[PDB]
RNA sequence: GAGUUGAAAAUAAGCAGAGAUCCGGAGAUUCCCGAAUAGGUCAACCUUUCGAACUUCUGCUGAAUCCAUGGGCAGGCAAGAGACAACCUGGCGAACUGAAACAUCUUAGUAGCCAGAGGAAAAGAAAGCAAAAGCGAUUCCCGUAGUAGCGGCGAGCGAAAUGGGAGCAGCCUAAACCGUGAAAACGGGGUUGUGGGAGAGCAAUACAAGCGUCGUGCUGCUAGGCGAAUCAGUGGAGUGCGGAACCCUAGAUGGUGAAAGUCCAGUAGCCGAAAGCAUCACUAGCUUAUGCUCUGACCCGAGUAGCAUGGGGCACGUGGAAUCCCGUGUGAAUCAGCAAGGACCACCUUGCAAGGCUAAAUACUCCUGGGUGACCGAUAGCGAAGUAGUACCGUGAGGGA
RNA sequence: AGUAACGCAAACAUUGGUGAGAAUCCAAUGCCCCGAAAACCUAAGGGUUCCUCCGCAAGGUUCGUCCACGGAGGGUGAGUCAGGGCCUAAGAUCAGGCCGAAAGGCGUAGUCGAUGGACAACAGGUGAAUAUUCCUGUACUACCCCUUGUUGGUCCCGAGG
RNA sequence: GUAGAGAAAAUGCCUCGAGCCAAUGUUCGAGUACCAGGCGCUACGGCGCUGAAGUAACCGAUGCCAUACUCCCAGGAAAAGCUCGAACGACCUUCAACAAAAGGGUACCUGUACCCGAAACCGACACAGGUAGGUAGGUAGAGAAUACCUAGGGGCGCGA
């Protein structure tokens, strides 16, 4: 059997996308964009939650904690998708 | 003001009962304003208060905007307990107390105890 | 322990008395030695930590009735 | 508005009626954090309907009689293998 | 039965006279830590073969060792762990103090510490008190009584019996004997005291009472419902004052601009439960079971009682020191007996230890629901009427507004 | 009592700017000080003090337009760096085992336990707050797939290190 | 290579190997980078285009070779990773397992700000005190003392 580290409700391991300016600077400078998600959260099950429920092929995971407890999440995309026209879509 | 929030048990406000629905025609009873008919607007059922419509007259300042423009002189009424009023039918001008009479189906509606109408509302 | 398991002899709590009438407190506790003791049951030895009164018992009555007694054999 | 047909809806649809409920509701929480116009009230009967969801399922799982620390093992052993999907609104 | 999405306003959207919010009964979820329990852990985390770990129970396989034991594997809604203010029981157990010092003694078997357990616990059904007269398990209160005593006869400690009340309830088991098995057990019998039981024989049948998933019964509780009777004048406001009326099976209380029988919520009274709990009363049913005669043989709880010692505790400090329980060592008798009646002996009287279980009266408050208060009113009353065991101090125990 | 003091005797001065208000905030020019630091980075600790804007009620031993202060928002990006997913020392906890009024004491296997042993990333740029972490270049680890052979392989055990 | 119960190892015997070890070094990485300067506007805070030489020698490390040698007694951790290997013991077996050769794919949690010879830590203070470790420029000097300075950072939060 393939267990994952933690089983964690995998409809809820994202919260809310960061609109912040430099989101945008990330968006248009990184092809990455700016998920907030829970502590109890991967490098493996947020990416598997993107590939999925976007559609996008997702290059790499760079999480951090922030110290009002919540965690923020740096994703960066594929070359192939741009940022820009999948975040303006959800609406950022 | 802590000495004047609402009771708690079990994190719900304690509500009271009442005898004022809205859409009845109260009188003042008693205090200040007394001896004149009147629809209610808004009710307030933790402190057992109703507002009255275009009797209780509340002359307040308002800053209006946020430009400091206009500053308008807004006239609002405020609230009269609910035990200062009776109800009126508009047939017999008098203010009476209340009574549930329990007719013939299963529900149960308000009664003027003097004379011989009911309060109670239709659907509409 | 300071017990015997099979007949339930346990200290006494019990002053010593000097001339003086001093009284200090002297925990008395039983012999309780170790011995190693035949059973017929199985024939062979057993190894236990027997007071000397429940020794007069294993001996006198016999080892089945005195362990189911106390109920522990192994 | 009574939910008279969801002890009428098998386990199957039943279970992926749940899987799509969360999906819309991580869709109304993008739209929140959009500032799109959105139905707060949709929010609210959208994870409170998956309240309701859960309590039939649950109760089907009472009739036919095992332990809780069983619905434990079983409704953990489902939750590891759930490939996300969206919903079919698009 | 009419508005709601807590305090807590505002804003955005809802939910609702095919009955919302809310209340009550029974259920569901309950991330992580914490008995914490898959393993580790620096609690609320990490690693995961996603696991009630360990002990106990059940089942299989069954080491040194033949039977065993240990181990391993498995099952299990799976019994225990942990928490609990005070009371209660069991064990360790002081010292300051009092004696005008102090060691015997007291404080004190109190405080404290540990363990356990219930709404009560312990004890409890006479090997008992008593005195020639009598009582009939245990517990608690008044009393005897500050008496008899005990005590460097100092300081102090201090019963018990007779009497009067609360509450009452008594039952299972071993042995002698029959039957099955190598014992160990099991099934019948018997469990009592101015003695019974076993063995042998004769009679004789049903009155009364005890126990109880199960469901119809009753009241009570956890939501509630109806519920009597007035206006007007007065300096902000009237419930107060003055004038006119009424209710009372309701004049308890709280509020309402200001003090209320007639304004509200209510109250007196009458009602009301789908669901759960509790109270005693039914029920298929299990049970208790009887009387006489002969028989001193057989039995009536053994390393036990007693004794020599070392003590403890009974108010009794080793004293004439009995009763009760233990440490070492010795070590009985079965009813024609044994133990107690304050060393001990003789007679009489009383009871039958060395096996267990029991409700009530009884002690207390972390509390809960009613009713009160010659109790407080912000230096008071709980430490705490707001963030209260909070801010703050300490490494921590802890202190603390 | 409006008294001592205002926390080294490195030392500031002027011109402009901002404002209602400037010895103190900012900018420039000189002057002066540390320079095995009074420089830069990381271990511990602290916990948001870091950054933009706003404010000057309290704090700053003066003032203040400034602030490690008050309010709102933001900020900490790792396969390679440091720990854990590896290992053990001192030490702790110790299954069974011995002991002990209780609590627990001793002690073996085992398991934790870095201050050590093992293991793979450097340079330039970006940038109000991040850089061996983000971008670009060249690399290196640990597994899978793609091609040749092998029927045995893994762990425990024996040894070198 | 053998020999003994002897797979590896260890010990004993025999044989082949004149070289070995490691900092440093040349090239690629690596220049259509960096860089002095000039060129055009200032929110005058900086951005924009272009760009020369980029070598040699003397000193010389407290850093490497380096757990390299010499000397001494006071005689200098453990386990895993790693490498080699028979029997015994548990499991899985053929397109399964093992060992490589190029080439692609994949990349586990926590810490990351800021102060850290301190105004933020510890001394109740924005306290003349304390706090492990790393980098060690020039001149005069034996020197990490000293005196003055580059980088960088200040003028010590009452003044007259």
């Amino acid at each position: 059997l393939k267990y994952p580290r933690r089983i964690l409700d995998v409809y809820q391991i994202l919260q809310s996308p960061i609109i912040t300016e430099a989101a945008i600077k990330n968006i248009a400078d990184e092809n990455s964009l700016l998920f907030t998600v829970d502590v109890r959260a991967d490098k493996k099950m947020i990416r598997e939650a993107i590939s999925n429920f976007f559609g996008v092929k997702v290059r790499k995971v760079n999480t951090l904690i922030r110290p009002d407890g919540t965690k923020k999440a740096y994703i960066m995309l594929n070359k192939e998708y741009n940022a820009s026209e999948l975040a303006k879509k959800i609406g950022i | 003001r802590w000495e004047r929030k609402d009771c708690k048990p079990n994190s719900l406000p304690k509500l009271h009962k009442r005898h004022v629905k809205v859409g009845d025609t109260v009188k003042v009873i008693s205090g200040g304003e007394k001896g004149k008919i009147g629809e209610i607007s808004k009710i307030h059922k933790h402190n057992s208060t109703v507002i009255i419509k275009d009797l209780n007259f509340k002359t307040k300042h308002v800053k209006s905007k946020e430009e400091g423009e206009q500053g308008q002189i807004i006239k609002i009424e405020a609230a009269i307990h609910s035990s200062n009023v009776m109800l009126i039918l508009k047939e017999q001008e008098v203010a009476d107390r209340v009574g549930h009479k329990i007719l013939e189906d299963v529900r149960k509606v308000r009664y003027l105890i003097k004379t011989g109408e009911i309060v109670d509302t239709p659907d509409r | 322990r300071r017990i015997c398991p099979f007949t339930g002899k346990k200290s006494n709590k019990a002053n010593r008395v000097s001339h003086s009438n001093h009284k200090t407190k002297r925990l008395q506790f039983v012999n309780l030695q170790y011995k190693r003791v035949w059973w017929e049951a199985g024939k062979r030895f057993v190894k236990l930590r027997l007071s000397t009164k429940a020794l007069k018992t294993i001996e006198k009555n016999g080892l089945d009735a005195v362990a189911k007694k106390a109920g522990i054999d192994l | 508005d009574e939910l008279k047909e969801l002890r009428t809806k098998t386990n199957e649809q039943l279970n992926e009626e749940i899987l799509q409920l969360k999906g819309e509701l991580f869709m109304l929480r993008l739209q929140r954090s959009a500032r799109e116009n959105f139905k707060p009230s949709d929010f609210g009967r959208m994870r409170k309907r998956v309240a309701r969801m859960l309590t039939v399922k649950r109760e089907r799982e009472i009739e036919q009689g095992v332990g809780k620390r069983l619905s434990r093992k079983l409704d953990k052993a489902w939750k590891r293998s759930i490939v996300v999907r969206p919903p079919p609104s698009l």
